[PDB]
């Protein structure tokens, strides 16, 4: 249950930083944690697994759009 | 109540272009235009390893079944010919003006009270600070990045043209010219006139900037490194890239444009480092630290903000940089 | 054993279907390979590449295909470091065998 | 507390360049700067199977079937041309200097710790023992790698090359220099001065290092090894690929650096074996161990970790391998 899940925050929907890695039971409850975790604000965040493999991702202003 | 615009949008004020390199023979750099261009090629690396273990892999035994499989690389490599000693970095500069008016935003009366800020600043003091340290920028050759560090003697040329040819051409040392005091000079204070007449909008300026350096035969010369797709091996992995725009190598116009920014000294932290480049939180990425932080008040936007809206006018040096940070350009408002 | 079941039945209808193997030829098609291509090289050439293929018996693939089979595995230090790994390089050599001994007697 | 810093990465110095080899008879090496160069072709092998056995292919019907059908390459080779007994290895080095300060670091109070530990190794002794081993493998021609094996004469020719031309010009014998032994010398402590001068910042210094190797007629030569591509077929497999830069054989740059990094005699086994390059975990790749494992605290990592953040400062022979592996540079520092 508490995987772990990489959160990036990035400045467009195709960009690559490193991001911080939480461990969370659901992907909804990661979904609620990198939304406060968002420093500023015409950012987009992304969740990973620890391979690379996406999860969601969310613009700012919009809703979280989902692939994988 | 003049609460600030959701969307601003500053377009880029000096403009560079990609700075193509080429190489030739020192002592005559005047007839430096048929002189052929560095190439990137590629080279193969080994590697034993070198970085700091996590304590796991600290046994004996494995470490030597790591250095007994070494990685093999491929690298780009840019290196002089070896009948060459002087790097010719070539680019060219446009500098536009009109640097208050913003190309997009929704409240029109913070864009009158921000035009009439500008326009305050513009007639109290010009683009006189500001143009002398981007001519100092110019003069030094600090947009050769690593070509410098080792160079015996560089030289910078700087032609202004006109219609069709050169109208008034500069020659500077960029090794006399340090890359930390702005001193003033002849010819320096020429271009900076040149630069404040472009910043201000009455007049068009195009600066040819070519910079010489004595580096040595054949030695390793560094163009700006792309980065890697990285969906093949380990062993033909080629792990470096080199920018190169027609079997040409070349170093970024953003690379050159943030050489050209580092103007600021007013961060309130120590000056024994010297200047910065004018960023929002001004920072450096290689050391990795923010001067300017918004616990103190003095990064960009809480001086933009009390500047325009609350009227509260900083010290001359704030904005400079702000002005300087206009001039860089971006994208600021919320959301 | 199922994914060198697939292999084979993969190679066998590549090699049956169409003759595209003995298409059009070119500089690089990795020649060696000489098993997608079984009745493309005999059935027209008979004495230029079946003495090359009847002799030589190409088995080599094999090796190649086990090199496909280890980016399978998480190239990671402690899969590596354990026993695990002469565990799966013994299974993967077992079934290997298998793949050339049937791969071999392809000139029946 | 003084935690490490996340990032560090010095730059190199002592830069080589590709070491060009061309060729030439010996009586006239002072005329060889029009010596046509030594280009690498093509030949092919025909080779029977030669490795052990795995104790199931030990069948004998099996093993003669094995060498009925024998394997074909194309090789790259390079050799000498027939009328030439003398091969001619070129490369210039540049001396920097600067060895203590990162490019990059995060930690500020790292940095100063870092760099006034680095400032009272210089003033309590200069770069003078770690210049007399460099100048000891730039004399004996160690960066004539395989060459080096058979040849019956080595001369090294070093110049200091000023402004446009020679300052002062060395002259040696590599052979009566060994290659396991750091002894004094007349014009070996001159160049120990020079490279002194380079490192410690008190000047520019490039050298421009020749050397000739009596190996005979048509022999051999052995330049650098690139990896291959494996996409072709295994009679045109093309299994050795040989560097070039321009139709003219070359060793890579990186193994004449880390044939001058050859000076590591202080590591905790037996000094028989020779120096070693210096290394974190001092390893050779062909002798496949790893002396200063960690396990000894003899390895760069801890002793730096000593030495700077709880001032456990070691003995002059381990902080001499210390400062040699800050002028080999690297990236050091965990995740």
């Amino acid at each position: 249950m508490k995987a772990a899940y990489i959160i990036k925050e990035v400045q467009n929907i195709n960009s690559e930083r490193e991001g911080t890695q939480i461990e969370a039971t659901s992907l909804s409850q990661a979904k609620r944690i990198a939304s406060k975790e968002q420093c500023f604000h015409g950012t987009v965040m992304r969740i990973e697994t620890v391979n690379g493999l996406w999860l969601a991702y969310k613009e700012d202003g919009k809703r979280w759009v989902d692939c994988q | 109540i003049l609460s600030t615009a959701s969307v601003l949008a500053f377009e880029r004020k000096l403009d560079p272009s990609d700075a193509l390199m080429s190489a030739g023979a020192w002592a005559q750099r005047d007839a430096s235009q048929e002189w052929p261009a560095v190439t990137v090629r590629e080279k193969s690396v080994r590697g034993t390893i070198s970085n700091r273990l996590k304590t796991k892999d600290r046994d004996p035994a494995k470490l030597d079944a790591s250095i007994q499989s070494p990685n093999l690389q491929t690298v780009d490599v840019a290196n002089l010919p070896s009948d060459a000693d002087t790097l010719k970095v070539r680019f060219t500069l446009r500098v536009l003006g009109g640097a208050g008016t913003p190309s997009a935003c929704n409240d029109a009366a913070y864009r009158d009270k921000l035009l009439q800020t500008v326009a305050t600043y513009v007639n109290d003091q010009g683009f006189a600070e500001l143009a002398r340290r981007y001519a100092h920028n110019l003069a030094n050759a600090r947009f050769l990045w690593r070509n410098r560090v080792g160079a015996e003697a560089v030289e910078v040329r700087i032609n202004h043209i006109r219609q069709g040819e050169v109208a008034r051409a500069w020659r500077f040392d960029a090794l006399a010219i340090g890359l930390r005091d702005f001193k003033a000079d002849a010819e320096l204070d020429a271009l900076a006139e040149l630069i404040a007449s472009g910043l201000s909008g009455s007049g068009h300026v195009l600066l040819e900037v070519v910079a010489f350096a004595r580096i040595g035969d054949g030695q390793e010369v560094f163009p700006s490194q792309e980065l890697i797709l990285d969906k093949g091996d380990k062993k033909g992995q080629k792990s470096k890239t080199l920018y190169s725009v027609r079997d040409a190598a070349a170093i970024h116009s953003q690379k050159i444009g943030n050489a050209l920014r580092t103007i600021d000294t007013w961060y309130p932290d120590e000056d024994g480092l010297g200047p910065i480049a004018v960023e929002p939180y001004g920072s450096v990425t290689s050391q990795g630290k923010a001067y300017r932080q918004p616990k103190q008040k003095l990064d960009f936007y809480t001086l933009l903000d009390n500047w325009v809206l609350r009227d509260e006018a900083p010290a001359v040096e704030q904005q400079h940089y702000v002005i300087a940070n206009l001039i860089r350009g971006g994208v600021f408002g919320e959301a | 054993a199922q994914i060198c079941d697939e292999a084979l039945q993969y190679a066998a209808r590549l090699r049956e279907l169409e003759p595209g193997w003995s298409a059009t030829p070119g500089c690089q098609l990795h020649d060696a390979e000489q098993l997608w291509l079984d009745p493309l090289r005999a059935q027209t050439d008979e004495t230029f590449l079946q003495r090359r293929l009847r002799g030589d018996w190409p088995a080599e693939v094999g090796n190649r295909f086990a090199n496909w089979l280890n980016r399978a595995v998480s190239s990671d230090s402690q899969i590596l470091g354990s026993p695990e790994a002469a565990q799966w390089s013994q299974e993967l050599s077992k079934e290997l065998t298998m793949f050339k001994e049937i791969l071999e007697d392809e000139r029946d």
